């Protein structure tokens, strides 16, 4: 499973790294440009990607939910290899993608729509307060101490149920101070 | 050396406590 | 080459051989010829009918006219209950009168002592006289004294364990070691106590009682008179035994001469009896006459290894044992003083004085010894741990080093303390089980650097007391 | 100076006396010595042996093991060896293989390892099992 | 990387630091006082100092960058080493408190 990921994540760095029109690399200069100013996203138009490889596009419309966090983690390898010199740190990246596709109406959506990019328009009627959800889960045994740790990736997550080598019923804890977070917000769309 | 294992005591009449005082 | 098969066959142990008598009849035979390949049984559990068996084999191949074989050790326990006395009946009755077990472990837990004694006597195997080490895991009774009776029927016996699971209701010049453990619940008196006051038992090398209960009405008892009948003594084990005291203990240390050597003293009282402070009082009758010379030193002059765990001895009081040099120094190697609250070290600020524990001095006076214990030393706290830190000079034979289940102490003062003593090559053993603040992350980096060559984390391990490894105290 | 020895089988071969004297009978039997029961082969592996044992001392071998993970039959004529004429380091080295080799063998697989058949009438030897018993783990 | 490493190193910079600025020592001494004072006397001030977090800096850049983007490596050693101080004052843990040009912060 690991080696598809990998050429997945290959397929996406050579997605930024090659992409080009009219002499510019548009993808590589966004990335540094916005790795400047320290906002550590990148916004993907979904033509390029489709007129890229129309097979990269197959695969992240086919599932997004497991194909936008290989794309993002390709994202930060390239930002390393762009902006840290190599053999003398920056968060999960995030993808931001940018489409034309035609609209579904909010009325319109459903069951067959489940897991699949949407694209539709409305008012926004309410903003929540930032939540704070868990990008990596420092974590470790209650009893045994034994330690690990946990990425997540905020698509559809859990700690494990016993531990990993008596314990006890339900062993696991977080430890906050090595765990990293990030900003989530809720809006309702009318 | 062997530290203890359990096991469960019982009691029943017997003839010895029925020929008891 | 039939001569040298036992050299061979003795290379492996014995049910092992029994299944490799049937190889085939010729092994079969050129094994079973061979009594003296035989020199361990192990029928520990057994069910009746195989013991019945084993039995029966002894009394088929064992069975001869020449008085030879014996046997170097034979653990025996039942399966169940009631068969227990069907075992043991079985073998006092039906062993081969040629034949002489050496040691006997006779690990019987419901019997007791009067029917262990009836079954030697009425069963008449006369072996039970000639043997020469004993073990019995038995039901004592306090109603009567037939387990000193064993030892007069079994003048041979060099070693004698009991361990007096549960109750029902003169010269010993043979014996070298004698072991007496108790279920301190079920046990409620002292089973060996008119024995060991009213006789002897000259050439006793190792003593050690456990679990008993000292009874009120005897002063000669709680004094420890009884005590100054064994010299040469070379070891004394002394644990959990809760009507006693290290006071009166020291009381007869001050006011004898009463041992000419003790390699190791192991004391271990379990309540917290008051405050003890080395009586260093030397009295004068008057001072027109002498002063009462005090046996301290010339008592634990020898000694190699001192425990004391939970026995709310002062820190002076060990101070004192050191200044006095009453504790040689020279020769000790292993101090043990876990466990005792009435130890704070110089850094604490809240004390009463004469519980400090001035560690510069005593690490000063026995520097060559190589094994310490602080474990349950809830008083070594981080910054009292300052004080090893610029003392690791005076510990150098220092290798083994237990502060374990200590709820205070945190890596901090772990790591330090193995950096400096890395400016002494790693500490040998370290064991901080059941220590609740020492970071995951430093005993990984102390693994990863290599600080110690084995360091223990079951963070886990409730408790201390390995039977039989750290304490004959019992279960 | 090193001793001269004759094997079982005729030819010679020197060793330092200290390695010789592994045999324990050569302080007695009779800078020359007749070795008469040992094999050539078997004497050559007795030499080299003792030329690495060459500062053992004597009062489970990990380099005896693998030096002696060799044929069955010639290993066993090195237990029939070294015993008419003692060489006890050998005896032990024996002891340990053939343990090492035992452990764990039943009946069956000690008639296919020493390759052996079963030399019972088959009843009795079921009958003797079943008078044997306490020798179960 | 562990923390427990480098408490030690950093429980002696900050009791350097207390001991360069030594308004805080006399601060801690002049609570004492005060606690004892009332305390016989038969209304008590707290086992607690506010360091001017310029000071800090302007002592040791580094440290004072832990104690605002580490405070769970840096604050107990730094009240380690201020209870360590009231303790080395003539006859409980020492807390903490901060003031000024917090920026990002
Ligand atoms: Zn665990």
């Amino acid at each position: 499973n690991d080696d598809d990921n990998t050429e997945i994540i290959k397929s996406f760095k050579n997605f930024i790294l090659e992409f080009r029109l009219d002499s510019q690399f548009i993808y590589r200069d966004q990335l540094r440009n916005n790795i400047l100013v320290k906002n550590y996203s990148l916004t993907v138009n979904m033509e390029h990607l489709i007129g890229y490889n129309e097979d990269i596009y197959k695969k992240l419309s086919d599932e997004p939910s497991d194909i936008i966090p290989l794309f993002e983690t390709a994202i930060t390898q390239v930002a390393k290899r762009i902006s840290i010199l190599s053999r003398a740190s920056l968060p999960t990246f995030q993808l931001i993608l940018n489409s034309n596709a035609n609209q579904i109406p909010l009325r319109d959506l459903d069951s067959e729509h489940v897991s699949k990019i949407v694209r539709l328009s409305g008012i926004i009627i309410s903003t929540s307060v930032l939540s704070s959800r868990a990008t990596y889960l420092s974590i470790m045994c209650r009893n045994c101490r034994h330690t690990t740790s946990i990425t997540i990736n905020n698509f559809n997550v859990s700690l494990p149920r016993s531990c990993l080598s008596n314990c006890g019923p339900d062993p696991y804890i977080i430890i906050h101070e090595s765990s990293k977070f990030i900003d989530q917000q809720f809006l309702k769309l009318q | 050396a062997i530290t203890a294992r359990k096991r469960r005591p019982q009691v029943k009449l017997t003839a010895e406590k029925l020929l008891s005082d | 080459p039939i001569e040298i098969l036992p050299i061979i066959f003795q290379r492996f142990t014995t049910k092992e051989l029994v299944t490799l008598s049937l190889v085939c009849n010729k092994w079969r035979d050129k094994i079973l010829y061979h009594l003296d390949c035989f020199q361990e049984f192990n029928l520990a559990p057994i069910n009746f009918k195989n013991f019945v068996k084993f039995m029966d084999f002894l009394q088929q191949n064992f069975t001869r006219t020449y008085r030879k074989y014996i046997l170097s050790q034979v653990k025996v326990s039942s399966r169940i209950t009631s068969e227990e006395l069907r075992i043991t009946q079985l073998l006092f009755s039906k062993m081969p009168k040629c034949i002489n077990i050496e040691r006997l472990i006779l690990s019987m837990p419901t019997l007791t002592t009067t029917q262990i004694f009836k079954l030697m006597v009425r069963g008449g195997t006369d072996f039970f006289t000639r043997l020469l080490e004993l073990s019995l895991m038995i039901t004592y009774r306090p109603d009567k004294q037939h387990e000193l009776e064993i030892l007069q029927t079994c003048p041979l016996l060099k070693k004698i364990e009991l361990i007096f699971v549960n109750s029902l209701v003169v010269i010993y010049s043979e014996l070298e070691k004698i072991t007496l453990i108790c279920d301190k619940k079920k046990i409620k008196n002292f089973p060996l106590c008119r024995a060991l006051l009213r006789g002897q038992f000259p050439l006793l090398q190792k003593l050690t009682i456990t679990g008993v209960t000292f009874p009120m009405n005897n002063q000669d008892i709680m004094n420890f008179q009884w005590l100054l009948n064994f010299p040469d003594l070379k070891e004394l084990w002394i644990e959990d035994n809760d009507n006693c005291e290290l006071s009166k203990f020291l009381q007869l240390l001050k006011f004898s001469n009463v041992w000419k050597n003790l390699e190791k003293l192991t004391f271990r009282e379990n309540k917290l009896y008051p405050i003890v402070n080395l009586d260093e009082d030397q009295p004068v009758t008057n001072d027109d006459e002498v002063p009462s010379m005090l046996f301290y030193k010339e008592n634990l002059q020898n000694l190699e290894k001192l425990d004391l765990m939970g026995t709310s001895i002062s820190g002076s009081a060990l101070t004192r044992l050191c200044e006095q040099e009453y504790l040689d120094g020279r020769k000790l190697r292993s101090l043990n003083i876990g466990n005792c609250p009435n130890i704070q070290f110089p850094n604490n600020h809240a004390h009463t004085a004469r519980m400090i524990l001035d560690v510069n001095a005593v690490l000063k006076r026995l520097s060559k010894l190589e094994e310490i214990n602080l474990s349950h030393l809830s008083s070594l706290n981080d910054s009292t741990m300052k004080s090893f830190i610029i003392n690791v000079p005076f510990l150098e034979n220092l290798k083994r080093l237990d502060i374990s289940h200590n709820f205070e102490i945190t890596g901090i003062s772990i790591y330090e303390f193995l950096k400096k003593f890395q400016m002494d090559q790693p500490l040998a053993y370290l064991n901080i089980d059941g220590c609740s603040q020492v970071s995951h992350i430093t005993v990984n980096m102390i693994r990863a650097q290599n600080l110690v060559t084995q360091v223990d984390c079951v963070y886990e391990r409730d408790v201390w007391r390995k039977f039989g490894i750290n304490s004959y105290s019992y279960s | 100076s090193n001793v001269v020895l004759v094997s079982g089988e005729g030819e010679r071969f020197t060793v330092d006396k200290k390695i010789a004297e592994r045999s324990l009978l050569l302080k007695n039997y009779l800078i020359v010595m007749p070795v008469p029961n040992v094999r050539s082969s078997v004497l050559q592996k007795v030499i080299e042996w003792a030329e690495h044992h060459r500062d053992s001392n004597f009062p489970v071998d990990s380099w005896d093991r693998e030096f002696l993970k060799v044929d069955q039959e010639m290993l066993y004529e090195i237990i029939l060896a070294a015993n008419y004429l003692n060489i006890k380091p050998l005896l032990d080295a024996g002891c340990k293989v053939v343990a090492e080799m035992i452990r764990g063998r039943s009946p069956e697989e000690i008639r296919r390892t020493f390759n052996i058949v079963n030399d019972f009438t088959p009843e009795e030897e079921a009958a003797i099992r079943r008078e044997n018993e306490w020798a179960e783990d | 990387f562990a923390p427990d490493a480098v408490f030690g190193d950093r429980v002696r910079r900050f009791q350097e630091f207390l001991d360069t600025f030594t308004s805080y020592r006399d601060s801690v001494r002049s609570i004492q006082v005060y606690n004892s004072n009332n305390a016989a006397n038969y209304n008590i001030l707290p086992h607690r100092i506010i360091i001017s977090l310029d000071d800090l800096r302007e002592f040791d850049r580094s440290f004072w960058s832990g104690i605002l983007v580490e405070p769970a490596y840096f604050i107990p050693p730094a009240e380690k080493a201020l209870t360590d101080l009231a303790d080395s004052m003539d006859d409980h843990p020492w807390k903490l408190s901060f003031k000024g040009s917090f920026g990002a912060h």
